[PDB]
């Protein structure tokens, strides 16, 4: 449905509403909660990313010292960008109920690229674990400052699913 | 393959069941208030946020 | 930058280099002033959301039926106005004067809000919190984020921007 | 007069003294890294943020 968007030369937007969206919500499990879950990620993308990268640094502040992985704002900004890219591919995996595109368009070759550039794998592992923790926290009403504007209920199955997409990233970059 | 072009799926979810419609925004067929949008965009660098994290990483926010 | 504003043209103006070096001679404390404007605009979203939130939390009737910001549109319009006001204040601080803030934001605004039922007490709380937040950043009293500036005293610019917020408060009281 | 068109001066301040340049962003004359941009823009509604305030207004944030 949105697969055309992934492959189009310029990625112009596709939209799904009305009866086509009714159908879409039937082909993925827990369609309504799933949409709230995707919304939680993308609506909070900035804070998810900045909190996770900040925590990788506060646990290992040599990362912002000379020779460190996010020394200088150019590298810091590139790291924040990558964390958003990864988060966004995870958001799309949760929308679609599978990880084919995350695996193909995000993870395939990424370790090799980080190894060539010297991006520290231990830092990457911590950034991912925090993004995972933050997203699951939102979805399970364990976020402390901001709660989601949803009907109250249990989203544990979607939390486990999105956790598995983050684990695909962590495993690929280990 | 990861293309190295910084492009990622940008998903947007809409719930407009209050009926508040902004001009120019009807992009698919429907009258129930729901829509999902996906585009492929290059994710940009944010110098302001990089500056902030470089300064403020050691502050615990949001009761984390 | 008056051309940008005088006309509805909608086009951006840019100034850099020796041009900006000169412009900074026409306002006091040019460099700290640019840091101060940057702090306002870089944090605009959180300044606005914290101030409108503080509004509601002291008077939660405002989001009950018949309240000033009940429904998403009314809340969104309020957040929008709070950002409009903050941005006119940011422009006053960039330029060192309040002429545009008065002519293009305040002139006629009390009367519009009277017609539409935008309550003055709620506006007063939102402005006071935006003022406190902005001064907090400029004076190193923000607790979750600090500015990336040399350490120094910015009390004079804090008092100047406080005066701009006070022009808004006085207009809308 | 307030034009009731939601338009406000949108100021952007750039400090690019670290030498990091983005393609297509040089809009003024200068090599010292500094630039100020001003444009008049209609300030838009953010329904997601309105929803968030409606849910979350009573939580104190930022050591406020
Ligand atoms: C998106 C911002 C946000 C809102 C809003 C909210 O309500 N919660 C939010 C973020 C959030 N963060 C976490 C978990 C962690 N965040 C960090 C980094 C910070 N801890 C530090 O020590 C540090 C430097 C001083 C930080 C900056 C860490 C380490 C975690 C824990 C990661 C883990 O492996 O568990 C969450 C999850 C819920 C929680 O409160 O812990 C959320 C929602
Ligand atoms: C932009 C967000 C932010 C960051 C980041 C940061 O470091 N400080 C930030 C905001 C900020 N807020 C204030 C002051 C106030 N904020 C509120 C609203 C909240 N108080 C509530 O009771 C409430 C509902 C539960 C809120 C939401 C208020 C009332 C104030 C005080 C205003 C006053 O008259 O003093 C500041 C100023 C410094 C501080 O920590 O108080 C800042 C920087
Ligand atoms: C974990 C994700 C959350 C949690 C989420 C829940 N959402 C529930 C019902 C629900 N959500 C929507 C909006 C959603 N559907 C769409 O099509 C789109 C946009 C395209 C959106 C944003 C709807 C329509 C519904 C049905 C109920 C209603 O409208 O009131 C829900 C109830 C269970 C269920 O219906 O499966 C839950 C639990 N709730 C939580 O507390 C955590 C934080
Ligand atoms: C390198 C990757 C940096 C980074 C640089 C970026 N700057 C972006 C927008 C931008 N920067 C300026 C200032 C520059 N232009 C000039 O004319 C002068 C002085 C004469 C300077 C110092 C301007 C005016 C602009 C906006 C252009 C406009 O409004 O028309 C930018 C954005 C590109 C995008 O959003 O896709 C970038 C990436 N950003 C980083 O994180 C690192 C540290
Ligand atoms: C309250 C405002 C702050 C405080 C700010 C200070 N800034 C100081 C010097 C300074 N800042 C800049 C960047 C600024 N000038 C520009 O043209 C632009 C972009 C267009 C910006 C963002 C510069 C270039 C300078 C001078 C070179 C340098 O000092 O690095 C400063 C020192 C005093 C002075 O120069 O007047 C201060 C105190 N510091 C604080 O602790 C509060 C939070
Ligand atoms: C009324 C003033 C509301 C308000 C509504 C806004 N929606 C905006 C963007 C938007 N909304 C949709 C969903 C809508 N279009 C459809 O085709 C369908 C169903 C088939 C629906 C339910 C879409 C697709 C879009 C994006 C339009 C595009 O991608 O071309 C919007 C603009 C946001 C902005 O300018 O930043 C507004 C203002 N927003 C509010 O706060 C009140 C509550
Ligand atoms: C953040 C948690 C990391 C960190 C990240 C860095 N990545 C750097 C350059 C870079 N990253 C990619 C992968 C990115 N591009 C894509 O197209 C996609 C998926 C579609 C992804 C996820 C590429 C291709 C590149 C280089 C080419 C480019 O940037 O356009 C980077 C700069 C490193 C350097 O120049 O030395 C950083 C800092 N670095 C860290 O320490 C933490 C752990
Ligand atoms: C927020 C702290 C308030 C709150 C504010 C509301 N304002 C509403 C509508 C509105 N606001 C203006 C003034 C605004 N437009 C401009 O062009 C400029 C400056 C250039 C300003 C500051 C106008 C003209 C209007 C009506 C037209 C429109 O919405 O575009 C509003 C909705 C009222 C309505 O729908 O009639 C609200 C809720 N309300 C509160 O309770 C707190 C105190």
């Amino acid at each position: 449905a949105f697969s055309k968007v992934i492959t189009s030369a310029d990625g112009k937007a596709a939209y799904v509403g009305g009866a086509d969206l009714q159908a879409l919500k039937k082909f993925v499990s827990e369609g309504n909660k799933r949409m709230d879950s995707v919304n939680a990620i993308v609506s909070n993308a900035s804070c998810i990313v900045s909190d996770s990268v900040s925590g990788m640094v506060c646990e290992n502040p040599s990362l912002i010292a000379p020779n460190g992985g996010v020394y200088t704002n150019r590298k810091m900004a590139a790291c924040l960008r990558d964390a958003e890219i990864i988060l966004r591919y995870v958001s799309y995996s949760l929308l679609s109920g599978d990880s084919s595109v995350l695996e193909d368009r995000c993870l395939n070759g990424l370790k090799e690229t980080y190894a060539s550039l010297g991006v520290p794998a231990a830092g990457n592992a911590r950034t991912i674990s925090i993004m995972k923790a933050t997203v699951i926290g939102f979805i399970t009403n364990n976020s402390q400052q901001k709660k989601l504007s949803t009907p109250a209920g249990d989203c544990s199955a979607l939390a486990s699913e999105v956790g598995g997409y983050f684990d695909k990233v962590s495993s690929a970059l280990a | 393959a990861m293309k190295k072009d910084s492009k990622a799926p940008c998903v947007e979810v809409f719930d407009e069941r209050d009926g508040c419609k902004a001009a120019g925004t009807q992009k698919a067929s429907g009258d129930d208030g729901f829509c999902v949008k996906v585009s492929m965009k290059a994710i940009g660098f944010n110098a302001a946020e990089a500056a902030s994290v470089t300064k403020n990483y050691g502050i615990k926010r949001f009761g984390a």
